[PDB]
DNA sequence: ATCGGATGTATATATCTGACACGTGCCTGGAGACTAGGGAGTAATCCCCTTGGCGGTTAAAACGCGGGGGACAGCGCGTACGTGCGTTTAAGCGGTGCTAGAGCTGTCTACGACCAATTGAGCGGCCTCGGCACCGGGATTCTCGA
DNA sequence: TCGAGAATCCCGGTGCCGAGGCCGCTCAATTGGTCGTAGACAGCTCTAGCACCGCTTAAACGCACGTACGCGCTGTCCCCCGCGTTTTAACCGCCAAGGGGATTACTCCCTAGTCTCCAGGCACGTGTCAGATATATACATCCGAT
């Protein structure tokens, strides 16, 4: 389904908690829409590797070493799932 | 008996199987490779040598200089994500000033 | 004109939607809804005719009658009933000891529909007296064969499922003409199914061998009793193997379109040159069921997973069809001017190609 | 307690955060969205929890990330502020306009 | 001293030029400049599709691999655009 | 002639046309081979290679600048600063 | 139920050698997996590129010297090569 | 500037529990022996070219001045945000049933490597002619101070 | 709102070397079999992601508000630049050489491959303690009082 709910899902304290261990205290109320904005562009492109190699191994599930495979393909390296 | 006709297309199909074959990519591979991939250089390249020749018939000159590649890759958008960490001898660069920067009175 | 170049949306009148079918030149579309239920939809008019209640298990077969009058449908319980078109009830009522796959009114005789039962020999039901005549087939009588009709109907044709193609008359009934499908290198090949036209009376054959195949319902009676198998061409998707399950001919007589299960490839050919000229962007994630163009006008639309997907020529006219004196362009040349600057007493009266498949007489506008 | 100045407190939960080694964003919620975006490329799909686990971190590192190099260019600002213009000088300076 | 024989991608970009634009002259520098594009594409394509055939315990590489690489690495509908030629171009080979 | 910013325009434009390169051959060359000699001693060098490296170095160059330019405008300023250098060294993800 | 490949005992091992009184966990495992396979495939595709370039069939050890040269920063990359070195020179005076 | 008070900060004391570290089995890889055959290095070479150098100059750099335009410091301000608290709410464990799907195994058949020779695609040498560089001058457009 | 001067565009008008096209002479790409085999199909096993609900509370929600500072405005003053000058070695084109980079040929020796047996490292139990959890406390800090 496609449901404009659950994109704000990630409601204000959690962004204010990401901010904090960021590192920065003094943010104004209108970042919260761009911070969704770039979260969801940037989930979109990891996400369709994603899927394009669960689709080309012909199983319907994602494992998260493909995840890591994906994610490798981009540049950003993730350690600790094989 | 050639084998580029036998899909109609131009790049070679033999050369790409034999260098492919002698690129230790894998042991072992199939017979749709080759032409698939000669298909696919076939298609780029045609992509890229229609604005080459677009912008070589801009400026009225028959001989396409490599800033015509340059102006002709740059200013589209999709080899620009492409072509992303990629530069061209003699290339040269697009024209662009900023905004804010531009002088003006009564 | 040429194949179909713009994208249409969805049709859904209702959510559920099985087996769609064109009937002459696409007029109305036969939805079996899978309720037990029966609605028939408005084709270039964007409506709805009549909802029947049949019985309570679905159906998943339609097709109407030759004069129009009737609403057959292969139905999942074994219901072979003559739903009326005009008042919507039953007509006729009968049981099959098989179910039906492919149901079909010859143009040219309604009284004997096309039953396609598995496991026997097609049967020909009686519209007029209610007789079952069991069409005579070879060698086994236990195989998934299916029986179909020419472009008049004048001869039938059946499929088994061992390599074995039987010709015989649509009411006389004489097997005079056998066919065996080629058997590979090493191995035969059963036949899954076949598919006509409205002109040319090319069929084309769903095997097992992966690979569809084209034939001409004229190279059989003339060969005579079996000859060898001779394809025009032995088309077949080389890059991801996909089945097949439902394909159609053309509305103009020359394209071939053959469908994907879910991997949403609907592919196109011309029977004149077998290269591909275009493929169909279809969203992955739902199974398709049935495709039939238009008749008449080229045009590709393919129920799945009770939705529709039209692939369409979307058309207005141009602004410059004011008045024929009255044009809209523009041009950058001079101007070319003009170089040239009864009584009678008679009152006025006067108010593919085309088969009889007419006479639906099914509308309500209130 | 008292109204405090603001800032103040902010302080001691930077202190204790950077520090601190866990995950900011629920779980619930996470996947629920990473379940509705996928239906877009693929309908009928099915994740392992080990997998859309890995993906927050991964996501979070990337954002993350932002933040630092946006409160950097903040101070080049001579304000203490973020604003929306230093995310888009960012993400156009870091190289994927 | 003693000469050479080297391969190079010249004719056949030569001759897609004529193909497309009959009227137009090409220069050396543009020549060496296409050369190395296709040679870099190819490359890319070759060993991203070979990492690829590894990855999945197969040891062969087949045609459908290809197109799976060349949905990865190409961006937008010049993807789809791509990939339907590809499958055209097979396709008409097969049968000849 | 005068009014002053109205020439740097001009300039700047009929740079942005042309494309050659902008380093005098000889001094970039015994640069070069000096930063050689700080590797190792006695290296011959092809006149095609020198060149090669010429070309990227501008390539580089001129992105820095660019870059630098735009955060200069982020500051509400026009005339660039090295401050924004090494802004641009650090936030491109390159010190 | 099956058999699989992993690098388990052999770290655990090195490190007993240096800190014979330090445990660790299994996500300790799974990230020097990673980090020590990552680091393999990285540096062998370099030595067969490497070998690829000068039109040579084979990849001995001073392809791998001139990897590992070539891609580990300075002085991690002089210790490096010193001790394969010195393990190289004493496999071969003892086979 | 200096001192007192509320309050979060890091520390010591029972304890308990599930993950950490250890002992067993044996089957699949790896080490031990042997071979041949195809890569490789090592002697020799000789012509391409890269280093070195010299005359002429002018296009480019180097240096000094006049000023105006832009960097920089400050000041009010009013307004958008961080802090604080009472309240609702969906997250978070908890624990249950199962089908749908992943995953392993015998199989046997269409499909890719070996190879021999051909013979035409394809690579190198020589004019050569025109697309294009060089140049001289008139037509064409912009700008800022009266 | 309008000139003087100052630049750029273009119309010839001419001379020259780079892309081009033909001829000649190769070498590796097919074609056809040939031979072994890697993966595809169908079956069975197992196991866990999902549907489902219960109950509890950490946290989100949203209002209240008092002020920290982002920003607009001012003034300031200082140094970058454009214009002019003198000054000079990068660049051009010409010489000459030796050396070493690319090529030829060759014998020799490292290694792929085969066969061979045995041993060590992962699945699998099983005991046990390192640190999370909750309690009481000295302490450093924001805030408020002078």
């Amino acid at each position: 389904k496609v449901l404009r709910d659950n994109i704000q899902g990630i409601t204000k304290p959690a962004i204010r908690r990401l901010a904090r261990r960021g590192g920065v205290k003094r943010i104004s109320g209108l970042i919260y829409e761009e911070t969704r904005g770039v979260l969801k562009v940037f989930l979109e492109n990891v996400i369709r590797d994603a899927v394009t190699y669960t689709e080309h191994a012909k199983r319907k599930t994602v494992t998260a070493m493909d995840v890591v495979y994906a994610l490798k393909r981009q540049g950003r390296t993730l350690y600790g799932f094989g | 008996k050639t084998r580029s006709s036998r899909a109609g297309l131009q790049f070679p199909v033999g050369r790409v199987h034999r260098l492919l074959r002698k690129g230790n990519y894998a042991e072992r591979v199939g017979a749709g490779a080759p032409v698939y991939l000669a298909a696919v250089l076939e298609y780029l390249t045609a992509e890229i040598l229609e604005l080459a020749g677009n912008a070589a018939r801009d400026n009225k000159k028959t001989r396409i200089i490599p800033r015509h590649l340059q102006l002709a890759v740059r200013n589209d958008e999709e080899l620009n994500k492409l072509l992303g960490r990629v530069t061209i001898a003699q290339g040269g660069v697009l024209p662009n000033i900023q905004s804010v920067l531009l002088p003006k009175k009564t | 004109q040429n194949y179909p170049e713009e994208a249409d949306g969805t049709l859904d009148c209702i959510s559920m939607a099985l087996t769609c079918t064109f009937n002459r030149w696409g007029t109305l579309l036969a939805v079996g809804c899978n309720d037990g239920r029966i609605v028939i939809w408005d084709f270039l008019t964007r409506g709805i005719a009549k909802i029947i209640s049949a019985h309570i298990h679905p159906v998943c077969s339609l097709c109407w009658s030759r004069d129009g009058h009737k609403l057959v449908s292969a139905s999942t319980d074994n219901i072979v009933s003559q739903w009326d078109v005009l008042s919507g009830d039953c007509d006729q009522r009968f049981r099959f000891p098989s179910p039906i796959l492919k149901v079909q009114y010859h143009p040219r005789d309604q009284n004997k529909v096309l039953v396609c039962p598995m496991k026997s020999a097609p049967v020909m039901l009686t519209l007029s007296d209610s007789k079952h005549v069991v069409l005579p087939v070879d060698d086994d009588s236990d195989l998934n064969v299916v029986a179909s009709f020419d472009r008049r109907g004048e001869y039938i044709y059946t499929g088994n499922a061992k390599g074995k193609i039987l010709v015989l008359k649509t009411d006389s009934q004489d097997l005079v003409a056998s066919f065996r499908v080629t058997t590979g290198t090493s191995n035969t090949t059963a036949i899954k199914s076949i598919e006509f036209a409205r002109k040319g009376s090319c069929f084309l054959i769903n095997t097992a061998d992966r690979i569809i195949r084209v034939y001409d319902g004229r190279e059989i009676l003339t060969c005579g009793r079996d000859g060898e198998p001779e394809p025009m061409q032995k088309l077949q998707d080389l890059v991801n193997r996909t089945p097949w399950k439902k394909c159609c001919f053309s509305g103009d007589g020359e394209y071939i379109v053959a469908g994907s299960a879910r991997q949403h490839a609907l592919y196109i050919w011309e029977k004149s040159i077998g290269n591909l000229v275009k493929i169909l962007h279809g969203t992955r994630g739902e199974l398709l069921l049935d495709v039939a163009w238009h008749p008449v006008r080229p045009i590709i639309a393919s129920i799945s997973s009770g939705v529709v997907s039209i692939w369409a020529q979307n058309q207005v006219e141009n602004w410059s069809a004011f008045a024929p004196d009255f044009k809209e362009l523009d041009e950058n040349v001079e101007y070319e001017e003009r170089e040239s600057e009864e009584d009678e007493e008679v009152d006025v009266t006067s108010v593919d190609e085309e088969l009889e498949d007419s006479k639906a007489l099914l509308y309500l506008p209130i | 307690p008292h109204r405090y100045r603001p800032g103040t407190v902010a302080l001691r939960e930077i202190r204790r955060y950077q520090k601190s080694t866990e995950l900011l964003i629920r779980k619930l919620p996470f996947q629920r969205l990473v379940r509705e975006i996928a239906q877009d490329f693929k309908t009928d799909l099915r994740f392992q929890s080990s997998a859309v686990l890995a993906l927050q971190e991964a996501s979070e590192a990337y954002l993350v990330a932002l933040f630092e190099d946006t409160n950097l260019c903040a101070i080049h600002a001579k304000r203490v502020t973020i604003l929306p213009k230093d995310i888009q000088l960012a993400r156009r300076i870091r190289g994927e306009r | 001293r003693r000469k050479t024989r080297k391969e190079s991608y010249a004719i056949y970009v030569y001759k897609v030029l004529k193909q497309v634009h009959p009227d137009t002259g090409i220069s050396s520098k543009a020549m060496s400049i296409m050369n190395s594009f296709v040679n870099d594409v190819f490359e890319r394509i070759a060993g991203e599709a070979s990492r690829l055939a590894h990855y999945n315990k197969r040891s062969t590489i087949t045609s459908r691999e290809i197109q799976t690489a060349v949905r990865l690495l190409l961006p937008g509908e010049l993807a789809k655009h791509a990939v339907s030629e590809g499958t055209k171009a097979v396709t008409c080979y097969t049968s000849a």
